[PDB]
DNA sequence: TACAAGGGA
DNA sequence: TCCC
């Protein structure tokens, strides 16, 4: 559910294809305690798009694909309740594994 | 009424296995009489023609399990279903109630395993991305449900065609069907047999290639294999 | 009928031993000094078998060790099939038709079938292929080794040695222990045999050998040898004095690269006769572009024949004159120099070129096999044999049993219900590596643009390729030492190239640069003094004559190659 | 029913024993067998009478020496005569102790001596034993010959072992698995399916067999007998064996379970094995570290540890596929 | 991973 | 003491 996306253009930024190599982001979103930090950590992540767009139109395979405004207000409306830590950390460590995989973008 | 392949029923398909078997009989049943006295438990030409036979209709009465054979009249993908195992559960216990053997039946099980390809177990280099894996036949063997209701009366009508001597059919649910063919592939796998199982149950595999013949098939060697379809000609001309 | 002899040789010396394998039998032994001329072993029994039908066997199989001439055995199956076909009809003309079809080489190749055919040829190298093999076409499984289950499987001197890679008679007497639980007739031809393996392959069969009584045996005649010094100037006039009589030379190379030369320093310092329909047909190693029988029918004359390792089984010359050939472990010259078939006589001369013992680091591996190579010079053409063979290899290696990269456990546990060898778990079974013969200039622009994999895109069954006629255009090469690689390698249907870190043996390989019509290419005191040596290898790569202490051996070619290093103190 | 009992000594030894019985009475027969687990003593329990296990038993020492005679006072390369036998003298013992059981069994005549136990059928055993004050010359455990002899069989049929190189040391990790409840001949069968015979790995790049439990898992990689456990409940004993300057000794005792680790593999698996097997050997291979993240990460679950397993293979060469991200997130829940 | 320290016939 |  709206985690394919999100970890897609999260690998959109370990993939070999893009010689830019952020893992400051992942990292920083992976080890997250509560709300704050990894609020801040994937609004990092997601504002390096336009580079990323960018370079895989310079380079000439597909533009990466930005996920959508329909279930980006999905995060918010699930992580408020999340007061809990623990069953915060669950989803913090599935979307750094997600942001991991390999997602053939540029062939 | 059930329907084994997709273009051919259920009878125009075993009845063109039994008749080209007929033919095929004098030229493998010998090899057969001569690997089964090695098992340890030996009968005539005449019983190992029924016994024959009994693989004949067996083989594909696990093809009509009503899910598989759906997938079958559509393009709708397999995956790996091995109705072999429910065929080799029936095949079992029928020769358990008909021959009153017990190795026999565990023979033909096997030989009804192997029916167009056998399970793949242990000692791979990754070389099995296909079902050719325990883990999607354990898979398969979950997820299987049922046979078709007619399949128990339409079993006795075949019974009664090719024997006649009397109809009786297996049910099996689920997990029963699991410890049957479980106990017999693992079985097979170690025993003190060690070069004796293959060689019995792939003899008994080898007449088994009339499947080409049952439906159109377009395969260059063919003909070559249609070299040894027929046997030499006893009459000179 | 069982008393008409369809071929014209009338009755031999083993008619009686012929119901010594029936329908329901176990080992039984044949042996006959020089059976590569007049073999007629076991084909006459299943040629009985089917006259009026009534089929007591499925098939019949002949065994080819390691590498002779299997077109040679594939031509005279066939002559015999169209020969029986003969006093039963099928004209003239669809005869040969079908007895060109029925026998199969089986190379390898063409996974559509696995084992067909009413009388094939195959090898030893190809059958423990057959053993355990995928063979899946239409969802349908051939499986390999379920014809020979049924079939008469014959071996043909099967204890030849090889470079070090087949020599192993444990694994023969494996191969025979697993076969007797099948109950199924086994029979072994073999010119000459220790005494010691025919107890512990056979523990209740007796030996057939020659008998005194009826004396209707082919002999062989009187063939003198004698030893005389390897060189090349020293032969030529023995080959002057043949070719003008009618006679013939037999040149046997140990070494692919001595044979790959020795043809072409010889086809210019003659210039006397033709070339062309004369000369250029050799027996076939890893070259002649991938077919062999181009080669192979037209052998049939009184004339040079350059040879190698290759020719030593398998061969029905009837001129046979003079034979020369390097050093070979006793089993392999007795063979090779009892190729005077036919009547007896014809004076046969047989004879060893070998500068000092160079010829010892391809086909002998130094040890007993090289040391007492050169005290042979009975002749051996009797029936007493096995009492020379015992002093030779048998005190010496067998008692020790030193063997390298021998893979036998890979033969019991591996072998128990189903598994395959290209996809082994840790010994691959060296057997062959079929390359592919290309010569692209302009061609090459990456993925060597044909032979494609054709997926699901173009092709519905996504398997199929234009490899039709390469079934007889990849050579026949053995793992030994490749060091680095010089061909563009393969994966899966060609092309991709890659595999940089040491390639696998198997299928793949593309050859370019080595494709070419004409070839391609790329104990005086320790005798004395005691006895019961060692075996295996050491830091240097021969055998070690351990008298008391030490004592390895400082001569062949190791220590000249490993005098590149230390070429100080008399090379050790 | 024979109902066999078992000599207590070492639920090491004992298991090997009463595991090897088994081994022993399948070849002769003895059909519905059942082995019972008392913690140590692991009775069976058997319709089979002494002359059908005694004609097993010479059966499975038959195969035992010919497989022992392939190879060459005979010292082979076999699991019972170097490949697990740490001490030089114990290649020549065992096959004359195994060859002597022979000889005294083909002619219906009972053993009339005892043994010494190797430390690698039992790593509880050894050379001295503390009395009171101080130990005892020579050996002061010994077994009987049958005995002995039958826990070989046992343990060259059923228990994998790994040994790997390294110049002149010398790993051997040992593992047994051991029921605890109720077991019958199928998943005994198929227990024996485990054991592969020469596992001599050697070799420099396959340099993980060290940390044994790495090791384990590579083995565990390529073997596809069964998934039995997962409704039957089993553990596993491990120790090594360390030539460490012709120092032999053992330095690792930890004993964990083996059912979670193969589940979760199983379950790692469904999707596919190309980019599966080929995973887990780079992630072995290449991240080493990132490879003992994974195994902790089975081992107790927690979260972190796939995620730097992850990594560290991205890192170095690993492809880190679709398929097996969605398995790795199916098994977290 | 360098050093030592050991188990036996 | 021999035996790595
Ligand atoms: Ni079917
Ligand atoms: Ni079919």
């Amino acid at each position: 559910g709206w985690i394919r996306n999100i970890g897609r253009y999260l690998s959109y930024l370990v993939d070999d294809t893009f010689e830019e190599y952020a893992y400051d982001v992942v990292d920083g979103i992976a080890k997250a305690r509560t709300q704050e930090e990894l609020l801040e950590g994937v609004y990092k992540a997601l504002r390096l798009a336009p580079k990323l767009k960018k370079k895989a139109e310079s380079k000439g395979c597909p533009p990466p694909r930005i996920p959508s405004p329909e279930d980006i207000e999905a995060l918010e409306e699930k992580v408020e309740q999340l007061s809990n830590p623990k069953d915060l950390r669950k989803l913090a460590v599935s979307l750094a594994l997600w942001a991991f995989a390999s997602w053939n973008n540029c062939p | 009424s059930c329907k084994a392949f997709q273009g051919q029923t259920l009878r125009e398909h075993i009845e063109a296995m039994l008749a080209a078997w007929e033919i095929v009989k004098n030229k493998y049943i010998p090899s057969i009489i001569r690997v089964m006295k090695t098992v340890g438990v030996k009968f005539t030409e005449e019983d190992a023609d029924k016994f024959m036979k009994t693989l004949i209709i067996l083989h594909d009465v696990g093809k009509c399990s009503e899910v598989y054979q759906k997938h079958l009249s559509n393009n709708e993908p397999l995956r790996g279903f091995r109705h072999e195992l429910v065929s080799a559960y029936y095949a079992y216990n029928i020769l358990k109630d008909m021959f009153k053997d017990e190795t026999i039946a565990f023979i033909g099980a096997l030989v009804v395993m192997m029916h167009h390809e056998p399970i793949l177990m242990g000692q791979i280099r990754s070389l099995d991305k296909e079902e050719l894996t325990p883990e999607v036949v354990l898979d398969k063997l979950r997820t299987f449900n049922g046979v078709m209701e007619g399949t128990e009366s339409f079993i006795k009508s075949m019974i009664k065609e090719k024997l006649g001597v009397i109809p009786k059919v297996p049910s099996p649910t689920q997990e029963d069907v699991l410890r049957e063919v479980i106990r017999l592939s693992v079985l097979a796998r170690h025993r003190p047999d060690s070069g004796k199982l293959r060689m019995v149950v792939g003899a008994l595999l080898i007449p088994l290639v009339c499947d080409y013949k049952g439906a159109k098939e377009r395969e260059g060697e063919s003909p070559k294999f249609a070299e040894v379809l027929r046997v030499e000609m006893m009459k000179a001309a | 009928e069982l008393t008409g002899f369809e071929p014209y040789d009338y009755q031999l010396r083993a008619w009686e031993k012929i119901r010594e394998i029936m329908n329901n039998g176990g080992k039984v032994i044949i042996e006959v000094p020089t059976a590569g001329g007049k073999t007629e072993t076991a084909v006459m029994p299943f040629f009985a078998g089917i006259y009026n039908n009534n089929w007591p066997v499925a098939r019949l199989v002949y065994v080819l060790p390691t590498r002779s001439l299997v077109e040679k055995q594939a031509e005279r199956l066939r002559n015999l099939v169209y020969k029986l076909l003969q006093l039963k009809g099928k004209s003239k003309e669809e005869a040969e038709k079908l007895a060109r079809e029925l026998v199969v080489v089986e190379y390898g190749l063409e996974k559509t079938h696995a084992f067909l055919g009413w009388v094939v040829v195959t090898t030893w190298d190809a059958f423990l292929y057959g053993l355990a093999a995928h063979r899946t076409v239409g969802n349908r499984f051939t499986f390999p080794a379920g014809a020979i289950a049924q079939s008469l499987v014959i071996f043909d001197e099967v204890q030849m040695y090889q470079d070090e890679s087949m020599y192993m008679p444990r694994l023969l007497s494996l191969v025979v222990g697993i076969l007797e639980e099948a109950n199924v007739p086994l029979v072994i031809m073999s010119a000459t045999i220790p005494s010691k393996l025919r107890e512990m392959i056979a523990g209740d069969t007796e030996v057939i050998t020659v008998d005194k009584n009826d004396k209707n045996k082919p002999s062989k005649g009187n063939v003198k040898v004698r030893l005389v010094e390897g060189d090349i100037t020293d032969v030529l006039n023995d080959i002057k004095k043949i070719l003008k009589n009618g006679k013939k030379v037999l040149v046997v190379r140990n070494t692919v690269r001595k044979a790959v030369e020795t043809y072409q320093v010889l086809k210019k310092k003659l210039n006397d006769t033709l070339a062309n329909p004369s000369d250029a047909l050799l027996i076939h190693s890893r070259f002649t572009i991938g077919d062999r029988r181009e080669k192979e029918r037209a052998l049939d004359s009184a004339r040079l024949i350059v040879a190698t390792q290759v020719v030593e089984a398998g061969l029905d010359l009837p001129n046979v004159g003079l034979v020369v050939t390097d050093i070979a472990p006793l089993d392999a010259l007795i063979q090779r120099i009892g190729r005077c078939a036919r009547r007896p006589g014809e004076e046969g001369e047989g004879i060893i070129l070998i500068p000092e013992n160079c010829i010892e680091h391809e086909k002998i591996v130094r040890g007993l096999s090289e040391l007492m190579e050169k005290i042979g010079e009975d002749t051996v053409v009797f029936a007493v044999v096995t009492s020379t063979n015992e002093y030779d290899r048998v005190v010496e290696i067998h008692y020790g049993e030193g063997k390298k990269n021998f893979v036998y456990v890979g033969d019991i546990d591996t072998a128990r219900r189903v598994l395959e060898k290209k996809r082994s778990k840790k010994l691959p079974k060296d057997l062959y590596i079929i390359p592919y013969s290309v010569s692209p200039y302009p061609d090459p622009l990456v993925l060597l643009t044909t032979y494609d994999e054709l997926s699901k895109i173009g092709e519905y069954l996504a398997d199929t390729t234009k490899a039709r006629k390469a079934l007889d255009r990849v050579y026949k090469f053995h793992y030994e030492n490749n060091i680095v690689p010089k061909e563009f390698a393969s994966y899966i249907y060609f092309k991709e190239l890659k595999l940089f870190s040491a390639p696998p043996e198997y299928e793949k390989r593309s050859r370019p640069e080595l494709y070419v019509l004409l070839y391609p290419m790329n104990a005086e005191k320790w005798v004395w003094k005691v006895r019961k040596s060692f075996k295996i290898d050491p830091y240097e790569i021969y055998v070690i004559d351990a008298k008391y202490y030490n004592s390895e051996l400082g001569f062949i070619t190791n220590l000249s190659d490993t005098n590149s290093h230390t070429d100080s103190d008399s090379k050790v | 029913f024979n109902e066999f009992k078992t000599p207590q000594i070492d639920p090491i030894f004992d298991l090997y024993v009463a595991y090897g019985y088994v081994v022993s009475l399948i070849r002769g027969g003895a059909k519905e067998a059942t082995l019972i687990p008392h913690g140590a003593s692991y009775l069976i329990q058997t319709d089979v009478s002494n002359e059908e296990f005694r004609h097993g038993l010479v059966d499975a020492l038959s195969s035992m020496l010919s497989l022992h005679i392939a190879l060459a006072k005979l010292v082979s390369d076999a699991d019972f005569s170097a490949g697990a036998n740490i001490n030089n003298v114990y290649w020549d013992s065992v096959p004359r102790n195994l060859e002597k059981l022979m000889k005294d069994l083909e002619k219906k005549r009972s053993v009339k001596g005892t043994a010494t136990i190797p430390i690698t059928l039992m790593p509880s055993a050894g050379k001295y034993m503390l009395k009171h004050f101080g130990v005892q010359g020579g050996n002061p455990i010994k077994v009987d010959l049958l005995n002995y002899a039958l826990a070989w069989v046992g343990f060259h049929y059923y228990t994998p072992y790994i040994k790997y190189a390294k110049g002149d040391t010398t790993w051997i990790h040992i593992y047994q698995i051991a029921p605890v409840e109720e077991v019958d001949m199928i998943s005994i069968l198929s227990l024996k399916d485990l054991k592969m015979h020469l596992p001599h790995y050697y070799e420099s790049n396959l340099d993980f067999l060290i940390n044994r439990r790495l090791a384990l898992l590579y083995h565990l990689l390529h073997s596809e007998a069964l998934e039995l456990f997962t409704e039957k409940e089993f553990v596993i004993h491990s120790y090594t064996l360390e030539r460490s300057g012709n120092n032999q000794a053992i330095r690792s005792f930890e004993e964990e379970e083996i059912g979670k680790l193969m589940d979760f593999l199983w379950k790692l698996k469904r999707r596919d094995f190309y980019h599966a097997i080929k995973f887990i050997d780079d992630l072995l291979k290449k991240a080493t570290e990132g490879a003992l993240a994974l195994i902790d990460a089975i081992m107790n679950e927690r979260l972190e540890g796939f995620y730097t397993a992850l990594k560290l293979g991205k890192k170095a060469g690993v492809v880190s596929s679709r398929e097996i991200v969605a398995a790795l997130e199916d098994i977290i829940c």
